[PDB]
C-alpha cells in the first residue's frame, strides 16, 4: 500500500553498481535497485545524479586525446 | 508526416460542406487523396444517381484491393460521400455540393473564387522576389535557427513560432531553438516547412474572424496560381487580407508593398503543393547550392553551402574557423553531443546528410558506393554503401552517449497479483498511463501528473 | 639537442581562424582550390584529373586518400625543408597555388609557404673540396657555418683541401650543413657540441655527407656493389641522401624489415669510408645476418659483431663494422676486452653509423650512441616518429627529420601490402568485478578488466569462425599472469616471458606446414624475436596503455613485411574491446591513428553468430562465478 514519489532510472547492470557507487557516496538519492534495468532515484538529484552519473562516463573517457 | 489530411478530416461534415463551396480546393484536395479515390471520384463524377457498392469492389482484383478499404476508409473518414443503405446494398454518391463544386470547377462552372484571380499587366520578374521573400522566407531559418541576422522578427510571426512552440530554447530567454520540433523543423524542408508551420496559423486560428473558406480559399487560391491582382484589390474577403497580411508576414505569399494590389503568387504557393522541382544577388543556381562533404574523417569538407543550412550544419557540429566558402569545424564524438545537448538523435541526419550536401560529394557516391547493388551476394564484404562507418560510431555512440532512462512522479511499489498488472496494467497499456509494464515488477510506474486513471483501480485491483 | 624534435610532427600548416577566407580568388579560377592557408588540398571544376597529380600533393600535408574528388592536404614547416632535394622554382608551387588561391590569395600564407619553402635547400654550413669548411651555401640556414663559433670560430681560416683536408678535417662537420660563405677549413674536435649548439643557434642547415668529397680519406674500407633489385618504393630514399653540393644523409620512417640492409648498402657502398651497423638484440638482430643479408651485393667475409660472448674477430679487418648500442649503449660489458673495443671505435672518426629501430630506445640511454659514435654521417630507422617520448631533440639535427614515408593505399598500387579490415568486439561488461574495481587503486585496477566473462565466449567464436570459414589465426594480448592461464584454459599453447632456451624451438618445428596445431599465444618478449609468416587472421585481446604505440608497431611486421602481390588478398584484423571499462577510450585514442594510416577498422559490438559456440567453459555464468572466486586471488594478492 505505497506510492513514494520516485524517479525510475531504466540502467544496465555495470552502470547500477556506478549508479550504485554514485549513491555510494551519494546515498538516498537511489530509492530501490529495481533490477539491473531500473533504478528509483531522487527527483532532487536525478540527472545531477545522471551528471554525477556521467562524471564516472567523464571519469571513465574524458577523449580529449589532445 | 502530419498528412495535413488529417487536419481536415478532422472537422465535421458541415464545416467540410462548408469548404467544399471553394472549387479549387475541392480540386486541390482530390490531387491530396490515394489514386483510387481520385479514380473512383471520376467514376462517380459525371453519373447522377448514386451507385451500389460490391460493385465498386468489383471493380478491384485481388492483391491491392485492401488499398480500396484505405481508400473507401479516406474518402468515408471525411465523409465526401453520402452512404445510402437503402436497400441492404450501399447506394453511394459524393457530397453534391462538393461534386458540382468539383464539375462546375472541372468544366467552367461559375467558380469566382477559385477563379479569384484577375490577372493583370504582369510585373513579376523571375529573379524579381525569387529570394524576395526567400530571403524572408529564408532568414526566418536562421531567426528560427538564431543566428547573426534577425530573419526571425515577425512579432506575429515570433508569437506564432511561440506560440507554436515547436522550438526547443529558451522562451523566458526568448529562445526557441531547435527542439526535436526544432529538429524536425530542421527536418521538412519545404513540404514539411510550409505544411508543419501552416498549420500554426491555424493553430493560433481559434479566437476571431473563423471563416475557414476564407481562411483555406486563401489558402489554395494562392495554391492555385500566380493571378497576382483581380483579388487583393478587392476579391477576397477582410479575412483574406489577415490572411493576405500574414501570408506576406508568413512570407509564404507574394504581396508586394503599398497594402493596395493583388498581390504576386510567390513561389512558394507552387511549393505549397508541388512535390516537384523545387529549389526556384543573381547567383541562385543548385544543385551545388547545399554544398558540404559527408564522409569518415568526422569535419567540415565544405566548398559550397546554404550559408544558413552550414551553421544549422554546425547545430552538430562546433565551427571552429570561417572561411569564404569553406569553414573549419570538427563532426565527431564531441561535436554529436550538440543534438543530444539539444537531445534529438541525428538519425534524421543519416539520410538527410545521405542527401545532401552531396552535390559536393557527387564523385563521392562512387568512390564509395561503387554501385554495390548487384555485386551484393558476389562479396560477403560490402564497401561503404551507404556509409556506416561513422554511422556506426554514431549509432554507437547513439546509445553510447544516450545510454539511459529516467522516470519520475511516484513509485507504485510490490503488487499482489497478475490482474492489476493482467487486467489493469496491460489496461494501463490500455488507457494510457504507464511509464513502466514490468510484468512481475509488481511496482509500476507514470508521471507524477498523471493518475487521473492511475490511483482508481488497482485500488480495486 | 644534437638532434632535433622536428622528424614526428606532420599534420600542420592549417592556417584558417574564424575569418580564414579572402575574397575567393579560386572562385573564379576553378582548375584546383586546396585549403590554401592551410595548405589543404582539393580540386577545381575547371580541372579533375587527380591520379597523375600524387607527387605534387606529395610535397606538402596529409591527404584523406578515401577522398572523391580528391584527399585533404595540409601546410608543413619542415616539409619544405624535405623538399630541397628536388629544390625547384619555389614560388612555382605557389605559382602552382596561383590557380589555387581559393580565397583571396593568401600571401602571407604564401609568404609562410615562401617561408614554408624557406629552409631545405637553404642550407648553410661550410665544406671544401675533400675537407669541411666554415662557410653556408643556401640562403634558409646560411650562417649556420660563418659566423659560427663551432662552426665559424668553429670554422677555420684553412684555404681548401682535400689531401689537406684533414689535419682539422668544431669536430669534423663532413657532415656539415649546405656550404661555403667564405668557408673556413673546418676542424678535428668539437661538433659534438655543435650539432646540439645547432638547432641552439637554430639553425635549420642543411647537413652534407658527401660521395668522395673528403680527401681526409683515401676514400676507406667500403666501396659500391649494386648487385640489388628494387620494389616501388627504393630509389627516393637511395637519392634522398644527395642534394646540391656534395652528398648528404638524413632519416626515414618506415615499417622495417623489407631488406634494409639493401638500402643501407648503396649509401655505405656510396662513400667508400668507415662505417658501423646496429640492431636491437642479439635477441633482434639474427633475424638480419643470413636470410636478407647476401642475396645482396657485399662479399661473403668480412664484418664483425661483437658480445664478448656473441663476439667476433676484433683488431683483424680493416673493413667495416656492426653492433649493438645497448651492448655499449651502458656501462654494460661482458669482457673487458670489450674495452679492448671500445676506445677507438667510439674514437673512431666513422664516415658513417647505422642505427635501426631506434625508436623504444629512450635518450636517458640513446644518447650514449650519440656519445658513442659521432660518425661524419648517421642512419635514421625506425617505426615511428610521432611518439610517447616526443622529446626535445629527437635524432633529426643529427641526421634529419623523416626523408621517406611507406604508402598504403594507392602506391602499393604497385605491390598491397595485405588490405586490412580491423575488428575491434564491444564486449559489455559485469559490475561483479567492477565494483571491486570502483573500490581499486593504482594499475592493479587494471588486472580486474582482464576479468571479464565475454572475452571466453568470443574467445573460441573467433577460434570458430576463423576455422568455420578456414584460415588460421595469430593472436594478441598480454598480461600473462593470467593470461597464461587463458591459454591452457583456451586449449591453445601458452607463451610467457622468463622462459629457456630449449622449449622456444617446440613451438614451429611440426607447427608451420602442419595444418592442425593451428593456434598461438604471444609473450611480452617473445614479441621481439618474430612472426609467422603464417595466419594474417590478426586478433588483439590485452594490451596495455603507452605501449599501444609499439603495441600497434608490433602489429606492423605481420602485413606490411608481407609482399605477395593476388588481385584481392582478403586479409582482416580483429581486437576485443571489453566495454563500459577504462582503456577503450585510450584505446580509441590508440584507435585514434589506426585509419589514420588508410588501414582501415570496422566495428562490430555482436556479430551474426558469436552465439553459436558450445565448447566454452564457463557456459553458464556460475563457473564465472567460480571465476569470481578465482578472479579475486592475484586482486587479492592485490
Amino acid at each position: 500500500a505505497r506510492a513514494r514519489k520516485g524517479a525510475l532510472v531504466q540502467c544496465d547492470p555495470s552502470i547500477k553498481a556506478l549508479i550504485l557507487q554514485i549513491d555510494a557516496k551519494m546515498s538516498d538519492i537511489v530509492l530501490e535497485e529495481l533490477d539491473d534495468t531500473h533504478l528509483l532515484v531522487n527527483p532532487s538529484k536525478v540527472e545531477f545524479v545522471k551528471h554525477e552519473l556521467n562524471r564516472l562516463l567523464s571519469k571513465n573517457i574524458y577523449n580529449p586525446m589532445d | 508526416k502530419h498528412s495535413v489530411t488529417q487536419y481536415l478530416e478532422e472537422i465535421p461534415q458541415q464545416v467540410q460542406n462548408r469548404l467544399y463551396t471553394s472549387p479549387a480546393t475541392c480540386l486541390a484536395i482530390y490531387r491530396i487523396l490515394p489514386p483510387l479515390a481520385k479514380f473512383f471520384i471520376m467514376a462517380m463524377v459525371f453519373n447522377e444517381n448514386e451507385v451500389p457498392l460490391l460493385d465498386l469492389d468489383k471493380w478491384v482484383n485481388s492483391n491491392g484491393k485492401l488499398q480500396f478499404q484505405n481508400a473507401i476508409k479516406s474518402m468515408k473518414s471525411l465523409h465526401l460521400l453520402i452512404p445510402n443503405k437503402s436497400s441492404g446494398t450501399l447506394m453511394i454518391n459524393l457530397n453534391p455540393t462538393f461534386k458540382i463544386s468539383l464539375r462546375n470547377a472541372l468544366t467552367g462552372g461559375e467558380v469566382q473564387n477559385s477563379f479569384g484571380v484577375v490577372v493583370e499587366e504582369n510585373v513579376v520578374s523571375l529573379d524579381l522576389l525569387d529570394e524576395y521573400s526567400a530571403n524572408k522566407w529564408e532568414t526566418i531559418l536562421h531567426f528560427m535557427v538564431g543566428t547573426p541576422l534577425a530573419k526571425i522578427p515577425s512579432e506575429k510571426v515570433l508569437n506564432l513560432l511561440k506560440h507554436s512552440k515547436l522550438m526547443e530554447e529558451v522562451n523566458s530567454t526568448g529562445e526557441f531553438k531547435i527542439t526535436n520540433e526544432g529538429f524536425q523543423f530542421l527536418l521538412q524542408e519545404i513540404n514539411s516547412q510550409l505544411w508543419t508551420l501552416l498549420l500554426q496559423y491555424l493553430k493560433m486560428i481559434e479566437t476571431s474572424k473563423m471563416d475557414l473558406v476564407d481562411v483555406l480559399h486563401f489558402i489554395f487560391m494562392l495554391g492555385a496560381l500566380e493571378v497576382g491582382k483581380a483579388y487583393k484589390i478587392d476579391a477576397l474577403s477582410e479575412t483574406q487580407r489577415i490572411m493576405l497580411q500574414d501570408m506576406r508576414d508568413y512570407g509564404l505569399v507574394f504581396q508586394k508593398h503599398s497594402n493596395d494590389s493583388i498581390f504576386y503568387p510567390t513561389k512558394l504557393a507552387l511549393m505549397l503543393t508541388s512535390d516537384t522541382k523545387t529549389i526556384r544577388g543573381l547567383k541562385n543556381q543548385d544543385i551545388p547550392d547545399g554544398s558540404l562533404i559527408v564522409e569518415t574523417n568526422f569535419k567540415i569538407y565544405s566548398y559550397s553551402n546554404s550559408p544558413l543550412q552550414i551553421a544549422v550544419l554546425s547545430l552538430f557540429v562546433h565551427l571552429k574557423a570561417r572561411f569564404v566558402n569553406m569553414v573549419l569545424g570538427q563532426i565527431t564524438r564531441e561535436s554529436i553531443r550538440r543534438a543530444l545537448t539539444n537531445g534529438i538523435t541525428a538519425d534524421q541526419i543519416i539520410a538527410y546528410l545521405e542527401t545532401h550536401a552531396h552535390p559536393q560529394m557527387r564523385r563521392l557516391a562512387e568512390e564509395k558506393l561503387e554501385k554495390k547493388l548487384e555485386l551484393d551476394p558476389n562479396c560477403k564484404e560490402p564497401l561503404q554503401v551507404l556509409p556506416p562507418t561513422v554511422v556506426d560510431q554514431i549509432r554507437l555512440w547513439q546509445l553510447e552517449l544516450d545510454r539511459v532512462i529516467t522516470y519520475e512522479g511516484s513509485l507504485y511499489s510490490d503488487f499482489e497479483t497478475s490482474q492489476e498488472y493482467n487486467l489493469l496494467s496491460k489496461y494501463a497499456q490500455d488507457i494510457g498511463v504507464l511509464l513502466w509494464k514490468d510484468d512481475k515488477k509488481k511496482k509500476f510506474f507514470i508521471s507524477k501528473e498523471g493518475n487521473s486513471q492511475v490511483l482508481d483501480f488497482a485500488k480495486r485491483k | 639537442p644534437a638532434d632535433f624534435v622536428p622528424d614526428s610532427v606532420s599534420g600542420m600548416f592549417r592556417s584558417h581562424d574564424f575569418s580564414y577566407l579572402r575574397l575567393r580568388p579560386d572562385h573564379a579560377s576553378r582548375p584546383l582550390w586546396i585549403s590554401p592557408s592551410d595548405g589543404r588540398i582539393i580540386l577545381e571544376s575547371f580541372s579533375p584529373l587527380a591520379e597523375q597529380a600524387q607527387d605534387f600533393l606529395v610535397t606538402i600535408a596529409e591527404p584523406i586518400s578515401r577522398p572523391s574528388h580528391i584527399h585533404e592536404y595540409k601546410i608543413t614547416a619542415y616539409s619544405l625543408y624535405a623538399a630541397v632535394s628536388v629544390g625547384l622554382e619555389t614560388d612555382d608551387i605557389i605559382s602552382v597555388l596561383d590557380r589555387l588561391s581559393k580565397v583571396p590569395v593568401a600571401e602571407s600564407i604564401i609568404n609562410f609557404i615562401k617561408g614554408a619553402t624557406i629552409s631545405y635547400g637553404k642550407v648553410k654550413l661550410v665544406i671544401k673540396h675533400n675537407r669541411y669548411f666554415v662557410e653556408t651555401t643556401q640562403a634558409d640556414i646560411l650562417q649556420m657555418l660563418l659566423n659560427d663559433s663551432v662552426i665559424g670560430p668553429l670554422r677555420i681560416d684553412s684555404d681548401h683541401q682535400v689531401q689537406p683536408p684533414e689535419d682539422v678535417l668544431e669536430r669534423e662537420e663532413e657532415d656539415d650543413d649546405i656550404d661555403a660563405v667564405h668557408s673556413f677549413e673546418i676542424a678535428n674536435e668539437s661538433v659534438e657540441v655543435v650539432k646540439k649548439r645547432c638547432q641552439e643557434i637554430d639553425y635549420p642547415v642543411l647537413e652534407e655527407y658527401d660521395f668522395r668529397n673528403d680527401h681526409r680519406n683515401p676514400d676507406l674500407d667500403i666501396d659500391l656493389k649494386p648487385s640489388t633489385q628494387i620494389r616501388p618504393y627504393q630509389e627516393k630514399s637511395l637519392s634522398k641522401m644527395f642534394g646540391n653540393g656534395r652528398a648528404r644523409s638524413g632519416i626515414i620512417v618506415l615499417p622495417c624489415g623489407a631488406g634494409k640492409t639493401l638500402v643501407g648498402i648503396t649509401a655505405a657502398c656510396t662513400i667508400k669510408k668507415s662505417v658501423i651497423v646496429l640492431c636491437t638484440s642479439s635477441v633482434s638482430v639474427m633475424q638480419w645476418r643470413q636470410q636478407f643479408l647476401q642475396w645482396c651485393t657485399l662479399q661473403p667475409e668480412n664484418c664483425a659483431v661483437f658480445t664478448s660472448d656473441n663476439k667476433e674477430m676484433f683488431q683483424t679487418e680493416s673493413g667495416l663494422v656492426v653492433s649493438t648500442y645497448s651492448m655499449v649503449a651502458n656501462t654494460r660489458n661482458r669482457s673487458h676486452d670489450s674495452q679492448k673495443v671500445m676506445d677507438f671505435l667510439t674514437g673512431r672518426e666513422w664516415g658513417f653509423i647505422i642505427l635501426d629501430e631506434v625508436h623504444v630506445v629512450p635518450a636517458a640511454m640513446f644518447r650514449r650512441v650519440v656519445s658513442t659514435i659521432a660518425a661524419h654521417a648517421k642512419l635514421g630507422l625506425t617505426a615511428t616518429l610521432v611518439r610517447e617520448d616526443d622529446k626535445i631533440g629527437d635524432l633529426n639535427f643529427l641526421i634529419g627529420p623523416k626523408l621517406y614515408e611507406a604508402n598504403w593505399m594507392e602506391l602499393s598500387q604497385k605491390g598491397h601490402i595485405a588490405n586490412v579490415q580491423c575488428a575491434e568486439v564491444w564486449c559489455p561488461m559485469t559490475a561483479e568485478f567492477y565494483q571491486e574495481y570502483l573500490r581499486e587503486t593504482a594499475r592493479k585496477r587494471m588486472l580486474l578488466y582482464i576479468m571479464n566473462p565475454t572475452k571466453f565466449q568470443a574467445c573460441q567464436f573467433l577460434i570458430q569462425y576463423h576455422e568455420r570459414r578456414g584460415d588460421k589465426i595469430i593472436v594478441f594480448s598480454d598480461n600473462v599472469y593470467a593470461l597464461q592461464e587463458y591459454a591452457l584454459k583456451m586449449g591453445k599453447p601458452f607463451i610467457y616471458g622468463s622462459t629457456p632456451q630449449q622449449e622456444r624451438m617446440n613451438i614451429l618445428q611440426n607447427f608451420q606446414y602442419n595444418d592442425q596445431i593451428n593456434t598461438i599465444f604471444l609473450s611480452k618478449v617473445g614479441d621481439t624475436s618474430i612472426d609467422l609468416p603464417e595466419a594474417t587472421c590478426l586478433i588483439q585481446i590485452s594490451s596495455h596503455y603507452g605501449s599501444r604505440r609499439q603495441e600497434a608497431q608490433r602489429l606492423g611486421r605481420i602485413l606490411r613485411a608481407k609482399r605477395r602481390n593476388d588481385e584481392g588478398f582478403n586479409a582482416f584484423f580483429y581486437s576485443l574491446v571489453s566495454k563500459d571499462t577504462q582503456e577503450m577510450y585510450y584505446s580509441t585514442k590508440r584507435q585514434a591513428f589506426l585509419v589514420d594510416q588508410g588501414y582501415a577498422f570496422k566495428v562490430i559490438t555482436h556479430l551474426h553468430g558469436m552465439e553459436n559456440i558450445p565448447n566454452l567453459a564457463y557456459a553458464s555464468p556460475r563457473e564465472r562465478r567460480e571465476l569470481l572466486q578465482e578472479v579475486l586471488l592475484k586482486n587479492e594478492e592485490a
